[PDB]
Parts: C-alpha cells; structure tokens; sequence
C-alpha cells in the first residue's frame, strides 16, 4: 500500500468505533508500520489488543499533560524506531463542566487552560520532542472540528482550543517545512458512536445533520481514515498547513432546512 | 401498571390524553417511540396505547 | 491501484509538463481507465499519443463554448462508456488582453463573459450533460488558483472567474450529492513549465515563491496528480464541496519576506 | 454628520423598502449629497419621489447591461458633479427560472451569463466609467449575500454571481487603491423585505446571534460608515451585516 | 456624535501612540463617556493624564491574569456606572522569548499558557465579570492580527492566541447576543507604532492596496463604529482594518 | 562588437560604466547573467566584461 515504508506513531486509540482507530486501521491497511500511545495504566490492555490486531508490538504509555512523559515516551520509542515518519494527534479534552450550556457562564480560566494545553499545545509539544527523529518526507496530522470556525452550542471553550490547534497547524507547517515535515489537520464531521447512540439530543441531531449534509450521510471513521492515510502519505506532498474538511460537505451548505 | 398506566409512552402527564403526531405531540421523533415501547412489552393518534398493544401479545 | 474500476473523463491535456497530464498520469498509474477530450482538430495528434501512452483509445473532440458539442461528445462517449465515474475539469481561458496590467483598465464586458463562460460555466455544462451517465460513488474535480481568494496582479478577471468556479463547486456538490456525486476543486500553487521557464518575471517570481512556500519548493504536476487521483477515488468519500489547497503551504503564510 | 462634504451615487432604489433606500436615508441623515439612477421609465416617477424625500433631484436613467447607458449616465452626472466621492451598487438579477429547484437542472448558459453580467460585471463596469471622476478618499460599495460563500437552495446561479462579485471587490480595491479609492461589500442577512419565506425568516431570527433579522436601517448605517472617511482603514473587505448568522452553526441543536 | 449616551471602558491605554488611545480619542470625539484601566502603579499617572485629556477621571487598577483584580475593578466601576455599554479589549502578551525565531523551538508549555490566558481568555474573563452590568445594545470589541489566520515569522505562539481570541469573539457573540450584547474584533494592519521593522513597514505600504499603513486614527474610527448603534447588524465578526493588505497576494511580482 | 562592445551584459546604457551587485546594479538576478553571456560566447564588479571573458576562449 501507499504507506509502505512509513512508521507512524498514532495517539488516542481507545475504541474501535472511533476516528483514531479508523485511522490506524486504514494506515495498517496501506502497509504502514505502527506504534501507539495510551493514557493511564488501566488501558494498556485494550490498546495492546488493538495494536496487535494491526501488526504492532509497540505500545507506550504517555500523558501529554507532562513534558517529562513525552520525552520519556520518545526516548523509549527511540529504541525500536531510531527515526520515523510522523504521528497522528488525536488528543483533545475539556473539563466536563465546560461543555454544559451558555459558554460565557460555563467557561472558567481553569477550563480554558486545560482545554488549550491538552487540545492544542500537546500537538506542538510532541512535535518538539521528536523533531530530530523525523525523516524528510515526514507528515504530522491532527484532528479538529467545525467548532473552531463557527460558534456551535455547548462546544464552548473547545471551539477556542480547536482554533488554536488550527493555527498551530499553520505555524508548525511553516517552522517544520524547511526540513521536510508537512503538518495538516482534518476537520471531521460528526460520527455515530456508542456514545452518540446514547442521547436523544445527539441521535436526533446526527439524523438532522444527515438530511442537510450534501452527500446525505455522516462521514464514517473509514472516510476519515482514508483521508488521514492520504494526508500522511507522499501522495499529499503538495499539501501542508491545510485544514481539510471531511464532513461530506456539511460546512459549505447553509439554510438546507438546516 | 394497568393497560392505560403502563403504555413509557415529550409531553406533560395531564396533557397526554388517552385520546401522537397531531394533538398529543408525542421527523424522527415518532420513530424512537415504537422502539422504546417495543422493549418494555418485549413484543395516527395515541389509540394504540390500548388497542394494538393489549390484544397483541 | 486505488482507482481500479473507475472510468474518468479527463479534459485539457495538451502537454506533458502540465497539471492535466500529471493528473491523467497519476490516475492511469492507479489503475483507472481513461478518456480524453481535445479542442480544435489540429490537436488530435498529440492527445492521441498522450492517451495511447496511458492505455486509452478514447479521444474525443469537444468545445465547451457550445452546448451542442458537449452533448455530441457525451453521446459519443456513451458508445464505449454507457455509464462512468466522473471527470476532471482542466479548462480555463481569458482573452489575452484581460491579463495585462491594471484590472479596471484591462477588464471589459466581453473579457468577462468569455472568462466566466469558459472557466466556470463549462464545469457545470459538462455536469448537466452526463448527470445520468454518472454512477453512484462518482466524483468531479476542477482546477483553481489562489487568485480566486486574493487579488493577484495581472490575474485580473480570472480571479473572478475562478471565484465563480469555486462557488460552482459548492453548489454542484449540493445538487449532485443526493445521487452520490462528490464535487471538489484543487487550488494549485504555481508550477514550473516551458512557458514559465520563458519569462524573467515568472522565473524570478517562481524562484521567490519557492523561498516563501513552507515546504521550500513549488508543488509539482506529480504532487497535483496524486491529490487529484485521491480526490476522485473512494478514499475521498468523506470530501465534497471542498477546495483543497495544493501549494505546499504558500497561501497560509504571510510576510515570510514574502 | 460623518458624510458631510461627500457626493454619493445610489443605484437600486425601487421602493421605500429597498436596501438601497435604507442606505440613501442613512447617508442623507449623515450629511451626504445624493444622486440616484433608475432602470426604466416605469420607475422614473417613484425614484423621483424618493430622491426628493432625501434632499436630491439628481435622477439619471441607467441600464447597466448596456455600456452606452452607463457611459451616458456618468456623462450627465458630469454636468452636476464633475467629481464625486463614490457610489453604492445595489443591483442583482437572474432570470426567474434560474432561481428555483435543483441547481444543475435549473442553470443554463444564458442564465449564468446574465447573472454574472448584471450582478457582478456591472459593478466594475461602473467603476470603469467614472474612474477619473472619483476624488481621493472615494469609496465604492456593493451588496452581497451568504450564497456567495455557501451553497443555499434555490439561490443557484446567484451564488456564483455573488462569489464573482466579492472577488471583483478585491481586484477593484487593489487596482484603484493607489489613486485613493476604496472598494468594499456588505453581505446582508436576509431582511423581511407563499409560505416559502415566512417560516425561513422565523427560524432565522432564532439562530441569528442577535435574535432578530437585520433591517435596511442596520444595513444603511453600515453602508454609510463604509462610504465615509471613518472606514479609511478598510478596503477589499466583505463585511457581514447579518447579526452573526453566518458564524453560527447547528444552533437548532 | 454617534456614541453620545454610551459608557465605554477602555483597556490598554499606555501611551498617546497606543491603538487603545486612538480608539478612546475617536469615541470621546463621538460623544462617548469613558473609563480606563491601568496595569500597575508605574503607569497610573500616565493613564490619569490620558483619561483627563479625554474627558474622564474614572481610572481603575486592573490585572487580568488575576480573577480578583478583574472582579474588583468591575465592582469599583459599579459605583460610578452601575450599568455601562461595553468595553474595548486591547491586551496582548507573550513572554519575549516566545516571540523570536523558529516557532517549534521557541514555544514552550508556559509561554503558550500565558499567551492564551492574557491574550484570549482575559477577553471572556471580563465579559463574565460584567455581564449583568451591560445594557441591551452593548458592544464588546477586541484587537487582533493577521497572525491569527496566517503563519507569520516570529509572531509564533501569539498567532495561536489570536486565533483562540477570534473564536472567542464568535462564541461570546453567540452566547450574549440573546440579551442584546454584540461582540466583534478588529484585525489591525501593522502600524508604525533594529532594522527589523523599518524595512518590513516600507514593503508593507507598497503591497497594501491603500498604499500606506493604517493609523491609530483609522483603527479608532472603525472601533468607534463597531461599539456604536451604527453597527447594530454586525456581530461575531472579525473586521480587517489593514487597508486591504490581507486580501492581496504576490503583489511584489 | 569589440571586447567592450559585446559583453548582452537591468541598467541604462550610460549608467552601466565599465568600472554587478554594488554600483552598476546588473537574490537570483545576478545568476541568469552568467547563463546569458555563457550562451553568446559559447565558452564582484563588471570587470569580467573584459578580464575573464577575453583571455578565456
């Protein structure tokens, strides 16, 4: 496959019905060798099963909250991979009280710090940590959402964090371009998940969105996986600092009985 | 839970007269209704809260 | 390859060092069967050589200026292909006096009509002509340039035409989405060509642009070819109504000693 | 007011409900001297009434499809205003069949041609005609719509035309900037200007951040600002005057 | 003037060359009543001079990093203005090392944290503090830069902070819109406010469509418009006040 | 075309004193210069318009 020869670190895989698993799946399918990271210790199980199922012994704890942990992880990853071809940033978090109702009400300085540190700074922290491991022809990829560009109810401070992340993409692409690293983002449409299949608000939402998305369905983890794979392959050599919309056209339509 | 008391089946208790799309106000809102009543019975109006779901199973 | 099973009509191929040839090349490489169109009669030669070199007997005259010619072409293409998987729109033209100096000075109502008719309407005309030939899972693609989004000296009325084309993309994606046709555009960076290798203004320009493009080079017809191939493959099922920037990051940077 | 000393030509005044009227009224209030144009004899009297309510009796025949009309009109205005300070371009048209149903079905070569000619080309056609009449500090303004930026049902070939228009703003701003002329657009939200539009507007007020639609007053004031010296730092811009509608998403949910 | 009857709090006044000063001066001219804030005692006297030149003696200590400071400041302003009509947010900072050289090299977790906290969070931090003080028709305004939208050398972590800020505008506009508050930003062009910046500006005037850079006057006037009732139809918007710089490309060539 | 008359080699005829980057004003602007003179001869200052390109070939 078109990723034959590539070693790609892949973050935030924690479930099969997920963007991050869909990415790993499609990247393995394209003949890429993979590594994975996991958060707390009580997750090494599932992640090791996922990795194994995608031909990988390389599973590694990491907590992007701490600079320490990122260097450790990369020193370790260094043992098996002395020099690789990029990673997939699928990390984003806001203290749960942030995503509840009125944003001015909900937001706090603390909610802001975490959301931005985790959802945006983590992306660059990991770039700083492996700069010199990264081969020419490398590619980095993160995940974003329409909430960066528009005010979406409840998404609250995540919108701001995502916007930061989207700018990070631009700046990272500009710093790391001169030594052959492309940096990009996918802005993904909503995706059906056990979680979203567990709230009438989300269920009726995803259904309504389906009606107004031009291709008349929500994108799939597979759809995202393919675009991701491409964006990390040498097929996307022309592309850097871009935020690709992978939402079936949703964002480019308006008043579709929207 | 009587025949009227059981049939689960967004509306105010009093407003929900045993008398779904029109008056009672019970596109896809009416679909998850069957799915929910289908589970607890393991089997136009709000008439089926008595008619269809008592004789059948 | 990832286009195995696809029949793609490909327009405006007229030279090997060109975006359109690079697209055909990459699409053939990916196992797509191809057809081609040509303008005047005094071109059937070169195009037939190009097509043959990419495994295709299907070469067809067309002049998008005329509705007649588009229906004819598709009636003919109908014989060998009763139902295909999309086309590549690589057509754009402005009467040469339009691209010379001050735009308000240069532009005329006539220059405007042609530029818009050829560079933007042609795209939809061809969509109208083969709507019902197009399979589910089809994809259409056109070519655009930064001049749509920014005022670039000399590009003049082409900017307006390109902006029209970029909106056409959005509207086309929204009309044709419900019956399984994705519509998209690539906004391509400048590309070295015999033509551009024949003007100190362009030569020194392309050189300067190279210095300020994040990946530190101009994209290649190959770079564009790959992105194009992808955008027409089922790998890009998540993507519709999008204008993908394929310019190595040029447009997302500013004041880079720009 | 902040337009005192300025002379502004206003196109598209057709009723007291016109966007163009809200604009002219705001500019009159703010001290501008005005001139107006009309399409055909039928509307002459009406415009003349409007011009008079807004302190002016300069009222010129113009049809922007014809190069000659445009050229004549500016010749005539020449007599009164040998040098003015810009104009407001509130002209948009597409044959009615273009504007109903599936876009690819509806659109035709002729429709497309007319839409872009009247809605987009006419803007620079007029700039061209009066370039040497414009003082430094002049400002030109056209009206646009979100259909330029997003696919909206039925708006069809108008989207493309408006998209062309917004690019036109940018190329015109860049060309005319060096000789002290600025060029901008307002993208106005839908205005309560056949259950087609009664429900649309109602849902609109509910998802627009300011919780109402915009009025020709809101548009008029922004228009007056953009043609005055207060907007001296703003050029080639498309300003959204839609109470924030377009920066909101999935606010039904 | 068009701000008469309005009460506006202005942050970031530090010299007569401040953007914030050009803003306050435009608003004073246009009839606004003003109040100002200062960072630390060192600058107290200076601001007091400025406040007085602009018809005001309301001058309050504030440090936006501290929740308490912000809360105190609005309590104090409470006494004089139990209800005002919005504020201007002209506050941006990132530790000096952040702002020099390769971005990935320069950036650090602490820098990033501070930048987004002061440059972006402080904006909503202040809205939060005075929400119930704001009248219907209020307007809030912050200052931004093209570094939000494009990668600019050395601007580094400020880009991300400004990007966060512009999204903040949109979410704030959407939240506060229903109770009659509007929220917007100006993205100002570079202003002639160490050959680092002398050549930069010179090439700038040459590629900016209006053929000069913008002044604190140009910014001030646009600011005054956006905080007045004239901009009633505009919310959640980032208005570029850069003479068109950002809509032009490869105009060297 | 004499030794001074031939050496092709943006400047005004008179300003271009036989006396490239500094005063004469002849990044990549100076590079295409060699390429152009290299073709017609088939072989700091503007001194090479006589020195290097007369003895050599």
């Amino acid at each position: 496959g078109f990723l034959s020869g590539k070693r790609i670190l892949v973050t935030g895989v924690a479930s099969k019905l997920s963007i991050a698993y869909g990415i790993a799946q499609a990247m393995h399918r394209e003949g890429a060798e993979l590594a994975f990271t996991y958060q707390n210790d009580k997750l090494k199980g599932r992640v090791e099963e996922f990795a194994a199922q995608l031909g990988s012994d390389i599973v590694l704890q990491c907590d992007v909250a701490e600079d320490a942990s990122i260097d450790t992880m990369f020193a370790e990853l260094g043992k098996v991979w002395p020099k690789f071809d990029g990673f997939v940033h699928s990390i984003g978090f806001a203290p749960g009280d942030q995503l509840d109702g009125d944003y001015v009400n909900a937001v706090t300085r603390e909610g802001f710090k975490i959301a931005h540190d985790i959802s945006s700074y983590s992306f660059v922290a990991m770039a700083k940590a492996c700069r010199s491991m990264l081969n020419p022809g490398s590619a980095l990829l993160t995940l974003s959402y329409l909430g960066a560009e528009r005010a979406i109810p409840n998404y609250n401070v995540m919108g701001l964090a995502k916007a930061s992340l989207e700018a990070n993409v631009r700046y990272m692409a500009n710093a790391m371009g001169p030594e052959g690293v492309r940096v990009n983002a996918i802005s993904a449409g909503p995706i059906r998940t056990l979680a979203a299949s567990g709230i009438k608000d989300f269920r009726k939402m995803l259904a309504h969105c389906e009606a107004v998305t031009p291709i008349r369905r929500t994108v799939t983890i597979e759809d995202v996986g393919n675009s991701a794979a491409f964006l990390c392959s040498d097929l996307s050599a022309g592309i850097s600092g871009e935020v690709v919309h992978v939402d079936g056209g949703f964002s480019i339509a308006a008043m579709n009985e929207l | 839970s009587t025949i009227e008391e059981r049939v689960i089946i967004g509306v105010k208790q009093e407003e929900v007269t045993n008398n779904f799309v029109e008056d009672l106000g019970a596109s896809l809102d009416t679909v998850e209704l069957v799915m929910a009543l289908e589970e607890e019975f393991d089997t136009t109006t709000v008439q089926a809260a008595i008619d269809y779901i008592n004789g059948h199973q």
